[PDB]
RNA sequence: UCCCCCGUGCCCAUAGCGGCGUGGAACCACCCGUUCCCAUUCCGAACACGGAAGUGAAACGCGCCAGCGCCGAUGGUACUGGGCGGGCGACCGCCUGGGAGAGUAGGUCGGUGCGGGGGA
RNA sequence: CGAUCAACGGAUAAAAGUUACCCCGGGGAUAACAGGCUGAUCUCCCCCGAGCGUCCACAGCGGCGGGGAGGUUUGGCACCUCGAUGUCGGCUCGUCGCAUCCUGGGGCUGAAGAAGGUCCCAAGGGUUGGGCUGUUCGCCCAUUAAAGCGGCACGCGAGCUG
RNA sequence: CGCCUCCUAAAAGGUAACGGAGGCGCCCAAAGGUCCCCUCAGGCGGGACGGAAAUCCGCCGGAGAGCGCAAGGGUAGAAGG
RNA sequence: CUGACUGGGGCCUGUAGAGCACUGAUAGGGCUAGGGGGCCCACCAGCCUACCAAACCCUGUCAAACUCCGAAGGGUCCCAGGUGGAGCCUGGGAGUGAGGGCGCGAGCGAUAACGUCCGCGUCCGAGCGCGGGAACAACCGAGACCGCCAGCUAAGGCCCCCAAGUCUGGGCUAAGUGGUAAAGGAUGUGGCGCCGCGAAGACAGCCAGGAGGUUGGCUUAGAAGCAGCCAUCCUUUAAAGAGUGCGUAAUAGCUCACUGGUCGAGUGGCGCCGCGCCGAAAAUGAUCGGGGCUUAAGCCCAGCGCCGAAGCUGCGGGUCUGGG
């Protein structure tokens, strides 16, 4: 399995830690989309900026 | 009227309000209750004030039971002073009451002799008040 | 005399998601069982204001079984002042400790001065065996004045009950009554500002 | 209108100072406290203002031994 | 509630365990004196000699220097060497001096 | 490999207070003496020595009892990391993850390592 | 070894005041005026119904306590203005609010009549002259239907006084 | 106005105000090193002068005493005598 | 490759909450030294205490400088993901060392200030560029390289001003509430429940009866139910307090409470929830931004669609960095 994010909602004016989650999955412009393998380090990212991201488990 | 008789400290940081009661919450003495609906400082100026007036309206007869106690030290500067040079004096003493705890209960007395000095007694406080009765659940805690 | 009321066996529902619904998380225990349940809020009430922890409930579980229980344990919501998880004690043949009413029989003679009858306790704790729960324990209050008391010592038991607690303990007094006379000497009774328990080279 | 008192000290920057599976050499500071809160376990001296330090090369460990109190040790890499 | 019995003990066990040393144990009774040589480490006795077991004569305090002169023949035999001495409550003296003297002169080191 | 006792540890009151009962062959203790080593701000009480007539009375060890002490769930709640609403405020709600303390049920009159001595 | 170098990282070995006779460089980084925010204080209106009123809680009153409104007082803060926002009172000219001084319409009255008390409606108009004091205010004299209280940078000094 | 202790301080460290409270500008030739021994305050009962309280005997008492001085921490398995 | 952040794992902590075991506070009760008081004594002990009150026990509570407890979190170290205008080391050049709003946690103040002082965060500062909020540095949306008469969305919107619905379905509100306020007050309206009292005939109306002890007292100057309190007891009863109000100088009077006749179905009091009413007076001319809106164009619930930015996409270009 593989982690398809996407930023949906922008990460201006929430603390620094999680603009820096978003620059541990890659993701700098909204409406982009990576695809990452499923581990527990990437998936802890995903889930402190979930409020900002819409994810998808896929293949 | 009720403060302390004598303190470990005399002057006491403000705090906060937020939550229900800690405890407090349950009739435990007489047959009828007043309890606060919402969080205040009150004095013993107030509690006073609403001690004496049910004795008032009881004339001969009953028991009255007080269970909040102004042990909390009242702050003010002195009038027309500028901020700083130090804390305000101690002025008065207040109950931290918040939501939840039964302030006054009575005892040995008709039911509208106590739903009538509670409510008299309700509107000598600063909050909103209700009037409850003891039930098998105060019985039980 | 005796109490029915249905229960129901709960799982992973939420108790907010109970209570919304109109019904009444609760658990029930004793030595060999342990058992998440919800009952109807209106109909428990209905009976615990009845019942209390004085009289035994029985609980009709929807698996067939009928439990002989006492409401150990209620636990309200402080705010609100509302019922919010009940504890039901499943009795069995061995004796168990409980609450029993006291009917404090009779008009004190501190009474019928102006006083006032402190009930202090309006029931007694006690170990006895399940077939031998008593309506209530009634108590001669009627020899007291103000301020006379009596005991869980003066306590006379009925048959093959045991008194759990220290006879020590106080149960019922006649006080004065409130009294618009006092309100001379009280308003006028002198009271000093609060003296500060010392630090440093006081102490 | 004027206060009385106004003062207080240099903070002192108490606490442990290595904890537990970390690698220290000899010497190393572990604890600074007042008093024995930890005491001075194997391989562990104990200085005149109750400082405890390693005496070897090694790996710090904790132990609550109860009424004891509780103890720093080194293990010895 | 300890008793000064227990309190000396205590006592000087403790600061023998400090300085990590095997410890010569001694213990004395009214008749008899044991004496086993612990590693506190493992909590675990490596060597032990006693007059009980030895069947030993009168005199309490030859009866020490014999089970002394013992205790350190069954050690070299282990590499033991260096020890240190555990007086308990017991003041060093008399039954107790006699057998740390007769591990001495076996050559047991402290 | 099992039982009892003598040592010495570990766990650090589930080990403790109290009450009752039990053990002297062996070990331990009290005990018998104060010549000798040694000792008392006085006292062989303590420490110490030389002993073995007695006693398990004290101590200790082993059992039993839940009055006290100690340990203590499940459930529910408070609170809360992060995410959202509401109020002029004091303050109040929802979502997700974490989750007490009190209390209730209930547990507890210890478990275990190593070396000695005895017994099967 | 000689430091209350205690203004305790310690300008010199060695040091106090005053300026309405004053000056320069700066600040609305900071006071004094006005405004603003705040509303403790202030003014006004309510809640409660102990009690007074011969009787009668509520004609008129309201113990102990509780809730607010206003932004005229006394203050808090330091936000525009210190390459200037002229400051009390008076005169002049007004305009507005209404919590109404009078005149109009009412309810209650412990309203017989006349005359008052008290609350409600009402801002149309009106609301004097003089003695004292810089006064605003206040007191007083003589009248009056009445001699209202407040806002407008405590209205108004490129309008006057000073 | 420098230094120490506690709180404020939001369970690492740090953290301000003319916030809340107190202390220091010494001391000890033993109040230092070490070896050996010893265990407190308090309560009840008992005892000539003797008291609330001197010294003596017993029983209960894990630390509530003591540790020169403020406070905190520590501490009788001693840092106390 | 060591970084921010993240996963697992260990160790550290004393806050939120809570608790009363310590330090203090604390209401009532029990028990009980000490005094005060009232009897009896000066022969010295005694007895009662609706008196003030220690220590102890019980019930019940409070605390920044209390803690038997005690989180969520946070700090640090190891292993792992993490190649980023990350990180580390040596040197050259600075500027800044007046911050401010907002959120949360505290102190100060008055549970005041566009107030003040700290902590964590954020934005403005420097994003006074852009959309929304009428207008508005810091609230919401979003990080502007340039060009396009192209497309999708974000907050917010879709009756007209003004781009998109006079959109669909269920309810509420009648106050223009919406479109700024509280204690408190009210047969507003809708919705749930709780007790009575009723076809052993209620409630409304039309009708009677409402009585005897008794002008009843610890009672005073009148005290006859109706000026304090420590009285509520009987009788004829179908009923009716030694009294729910008006009346009195005290009475008496009218009346409720309570029974009987008349009709013939409901009637009366608690309480809680939704939305509204009063309470609601300030100074140039009004106004929810305006018009205007009432099974809404108002409020709650559930949906479909569209509009909407310099965010995202499409096409083209620029420049730097990286890989070819
Ligand atoms: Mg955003
Ligand atoms: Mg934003
Ligand atoms: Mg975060
Ligand atoms: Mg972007
Ligand atoms: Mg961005
Ligand atoms: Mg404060
Ligand atoms: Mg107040
Ligand atoms: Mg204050
Ligand atoms: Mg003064
Ligand atoms: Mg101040
Ligand atoms: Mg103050
Ligand atoms: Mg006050
Ligand atoms: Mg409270
Ligand atoms: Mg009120
Ligand atoms: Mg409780
Ligand atoms: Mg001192
Ligand atoms: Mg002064
Ligand atoms: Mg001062
Ligand atoms: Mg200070
Ligand atoms: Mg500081
Ligand atoms: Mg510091
Ligand atoms: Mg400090
Ligand atoms: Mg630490
Ligand atoms: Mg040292
Ligand atoms: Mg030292
Ligand atoms: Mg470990
Ligand atoms: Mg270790
Ligand atoms: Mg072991
Ligand atoms: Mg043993
Ligand atoms: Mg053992
Ligand atoms: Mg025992
Ligand atoms: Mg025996
Ligand atoms: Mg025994
Ligand atoms: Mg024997
Ligand atoms: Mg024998
Ligand atoms: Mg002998
Ligand atoms: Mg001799
Ligand atoms: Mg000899
Ligand atoms: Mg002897
Ligand atoms: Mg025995
Ligand atoms: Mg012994
Ligand atoms: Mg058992
Ligand atoms: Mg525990
Ligand atoms: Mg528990
Ligand atoms: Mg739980
Ligand atoms: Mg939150
Ligand atoms: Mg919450
Ligand atoms: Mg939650
Ligand atoms: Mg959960
Ligand atoms: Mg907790
Ligand atoms: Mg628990
Ligand atoms: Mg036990
Ligand atoms: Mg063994
Ligand atoms: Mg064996
Ligand atoms: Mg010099
Ligand atoms: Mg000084
Ligand atoms: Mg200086
Ligand atoms: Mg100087
Ligand atoms: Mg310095
Ligand atoms: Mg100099
Ligand atoms: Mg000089
Ligand atoms: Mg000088
Ligand atoms: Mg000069
Ligand atoms: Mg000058
Ligand atoms: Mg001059
Ligand atoms: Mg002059
Ligand atoms: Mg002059
Ligand atoms: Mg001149
Ligand atoms: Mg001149
Ligand atoms: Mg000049
Ligand atoms: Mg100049
Ligand atoms: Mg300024
Ligand atoms: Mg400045
Ligand atoms: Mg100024
Ligand atoms: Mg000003
Ligand atoms: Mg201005
Ligand atoms: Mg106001
Ligand atoms: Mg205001
Ligand atoms: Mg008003
Ligand atoms: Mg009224
Ligand atoms: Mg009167
Ligand atoms: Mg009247
Ligand atoms: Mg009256
Ligand atoms: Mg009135
Ligand atoms: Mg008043
Ligand atoms: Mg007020
Ligand atoms: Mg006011
Ligand atoms: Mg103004
Ligand atoms: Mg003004
Ligand atoms: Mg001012
Ligand atoms: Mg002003
Ligand atoms: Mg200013
Ligand atoms: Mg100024
Ligand atoms: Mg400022
Ligand atoms: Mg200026
Ligand atoms: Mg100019
Ligand atoms: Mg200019
Ligand atoms: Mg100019
Ligand atoms: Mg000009
Ligand atoms: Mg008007
Ligand atoms: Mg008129
Ligand atoms: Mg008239
Ligand atoms: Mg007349
Ligand atoms: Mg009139
Ligand atoms: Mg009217
Ligand atoms: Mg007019
Ligand atoms: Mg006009
Ligand atoms: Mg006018
Ligand atoms: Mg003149
Ligand atoms: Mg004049
Ligand atoms: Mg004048
Ligand atoms: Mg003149
Ligand atoms: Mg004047
Ligand atoms: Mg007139
Ligand atoms: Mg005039
Ligand atoms: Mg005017
Ligand atoms: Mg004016
Ligand atoms: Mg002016
Ligand atoms: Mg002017
Ligand atoms: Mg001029
Ligand atoms: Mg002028
Ligand atoms: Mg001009
Ligand atoms: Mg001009
Ligand atoms: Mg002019
Ligand atoms: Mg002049
Ligand atoms: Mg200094
Ligand atoms: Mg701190
Ligand atoms: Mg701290
Ligand atoms: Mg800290
Ligand atoms: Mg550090
Ligand atoms: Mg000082
Ligand atoms: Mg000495
Ligand atoms: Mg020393
Ligand atoms: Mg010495
Ligand atoms: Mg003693
Ligand atoms: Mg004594
Ligand atoms: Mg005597
Ligand atoms: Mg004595
Ligand atoms: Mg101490
Ligand atoms: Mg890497
Ligand atoms: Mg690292
Ligand atoms: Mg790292
Ligand atoms: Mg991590
Ligand atoms: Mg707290
Ligand atoms: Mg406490
Ligand atoms: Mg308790
Ligand atoms: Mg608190
Ligand atoms: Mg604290
Ligand atoms: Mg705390
Ligand atoms: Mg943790
Ligand atoms: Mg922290
Ligand atoms: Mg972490
Ligand atoms: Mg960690
Ligand atoms: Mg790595
Ligand atoms: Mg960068
Ligand atoms: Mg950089
Ligand atoms: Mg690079
Ligand atoms: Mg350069
Ligand atoms: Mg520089
Ligand atoms: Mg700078
Ligand atoms: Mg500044
Ligand atoms: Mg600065
Ligand atoms: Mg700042
Ligand atoms: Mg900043
Ligand atoms: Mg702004
Ligand atoms: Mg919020
Ligand atoms: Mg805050
Ligand atoms: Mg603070
Ligand atoms: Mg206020
Ligand atoms: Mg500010
Ligand atoms: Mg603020
Ligand atoms: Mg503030
Ligand atoms: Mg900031
Ligand atoms: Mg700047
Ligand atoms: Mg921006
Ligand atoms: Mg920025
Ligand atoms: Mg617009
Ligand atoms: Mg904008
Ligand atoms: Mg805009
Ligand atoms: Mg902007
Ligand atoms: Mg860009
Ligand atoms: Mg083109
Ligand atoms: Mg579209
Ligand atoms: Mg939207
Ligand atoms: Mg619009
Ligand atoms: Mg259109
Ligand atoms: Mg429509
Ligand atoms: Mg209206
Ligand atoms: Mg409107
Ligand atoms: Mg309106
Ligand atoms: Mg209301
Ligand atoms: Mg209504
Ligand atoms: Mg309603
Ligand atoms: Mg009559
Ligand atoms: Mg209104
Ligand atoms: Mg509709
Ligand atoms: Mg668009
Ligand atoms: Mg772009
Ligand atoms: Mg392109």
């Amino acid at each position: 399995p593989r982690l398809k994010v996407k930023l949906v909602k922008s990460p201006i004016g929430y603390p620094k830690d999680q603009k820096a989650a978003l620059k541990a999955l890659g993701l700098r412009r909204l409406q982009q989309e990576r695809v990452l393998e499923d581990t527990p380090a990437i998936r802890g990212n995903v889930e402190k900026v979930a409020h900002l991201v819409r994810v998808e488990v896929v293949e | 009227m009720l403060m302390p008789r004598r303190m470990k400290y005399r002057k006491q940081q403000r705090g906060r309000l937020k939550g229900a009661t800690k405890g407090g919450d349950y009739v435990a003495f007489g047959d009828y209750g007043l309890v606060a609906l919402e969080p205040a400082w009150i004095t013993a100026q107030q509690i006073e004030a609403a001690r004496v007036a049910m004795v008032r309206h009881f004339r001969r007869g009953g028991k009255i039971f007080i269970r909040i106690f102004p042990d909390k030290p009242y702050t003010k500067k002195p009038l027309e002073v500028r901020m700083g040079k130090g804390k305000g004096n101690v002025e008065g003493y207040v109950a931290v009451v918040k939501p939840g705890r039964v302030m006054f209960e009575v005892a040995g007395v008709t039911e509208e002799q106590a739903m009538e000095a509670l409510r008299i007694a309700g509107h000598k406080l600063p909050i909103k008040t209700k009037i409850v009765r003891r039930d098998a659940y105060d019985e039980a805690q | 005399m005796e109490y029915r009321l249905k229960a129901y066996y709960r799982e992973g529902e939420k108790p907010s998601a109970l209570r919304r619904a109109g019904k009444l998380p609760g658990v029930m225990y004793n030595r060999h069982l342990n058992r998440k349940v919800y009952v109807d809020l209106v109909e428990f009430d209905k009976v615990f204001r009845q019942a209390s922890i004085h009289h035994v409930i029985v609980l009709e579980l929807p698996d067939g079984q009928s439990l002989p229980t006492l409401v150990r344990q209620v636990n309200l919501d402080k705010r609100r002042r509302r019922p919010e998880h009940v504890d039901f004690f499943v009795l069995s043949d061995e004796p168990v400790e409980m609450y029993v009413p006291l009917r404090f029989v009779g008009t004190p003679a501190g009474v019928r001065a102006g006083g006032v009858l402190q009930e202090i306790h309006r029931d007694i704790l006690v170990k006895v065996s399940p077939r031998n729960i008593p309506e209530f324990i009634e108590v001669d209050v009627s020899g007291l004045e103000i301020g006379d008391s009596l005991h869980a010592s003066d306590l006379k038991l009925p048959p093959g009950v045991e008194l759990a607690v220290s006879p020590e303990e106080t149960i019922a007094a006649v006080v004065p009554p409130e009294d618009v006379e006092k309100l001379a000497e009280e308003a006028a009774a002198e009271v000093a500002e609060p003296e500060v328990i010392k630090k440093g080279k006081e102490e | 209108g004027s206060t009385r008192n106004g003062r207080d000290s240099q903070a002192k920057r108490l606490g442990v100072k290595r904890y537990e599976g970390q690698v220290v050499r000899a010497g190393n500071i572990l604890v600074r406290q007042r008093g024995t809160r930890f005491k001075p376990g194997k391989n562990v001296g104990m200085g005149r203002d109750f400082t405890l330090f390693a005496l070897v090369d090694g790996v710090v460990e904790f132990q609550d031994r109860g009424r004891l109190g509780r103890y720093v040790h080194v293990r010895p890499l | 509630r300890l008793t000064a019995y227990e309190r000396r003990k205590f006592r000087v066990r403790n600061r023998i365990k400090r300085t990590g040393r095997l410890r010569l144990s001694v213990f004395r009774s009214l008749k008899h004196i044991y004496a086993q040589i612990i590693d506190d480490e493992k909590g675990v006795t490596l060597v032990s000699a006693s007059s009980l077991a030895l069947k030993l004569k009168g005199n309490k305090t030859e009866v020490a220097r014999q089970v002394g002169r013992a205790l350190a023949e069954k050690a070299l035999a282990l590499g033991i060497k260096q020890v240190a001495f555990d007086r308990g409550p017991y003041k060093y003296h008399g039954r107790v001096k006699a057998l740390a003297e007769g591990a001495r002169e076996g050559g047991l080191e402290f």
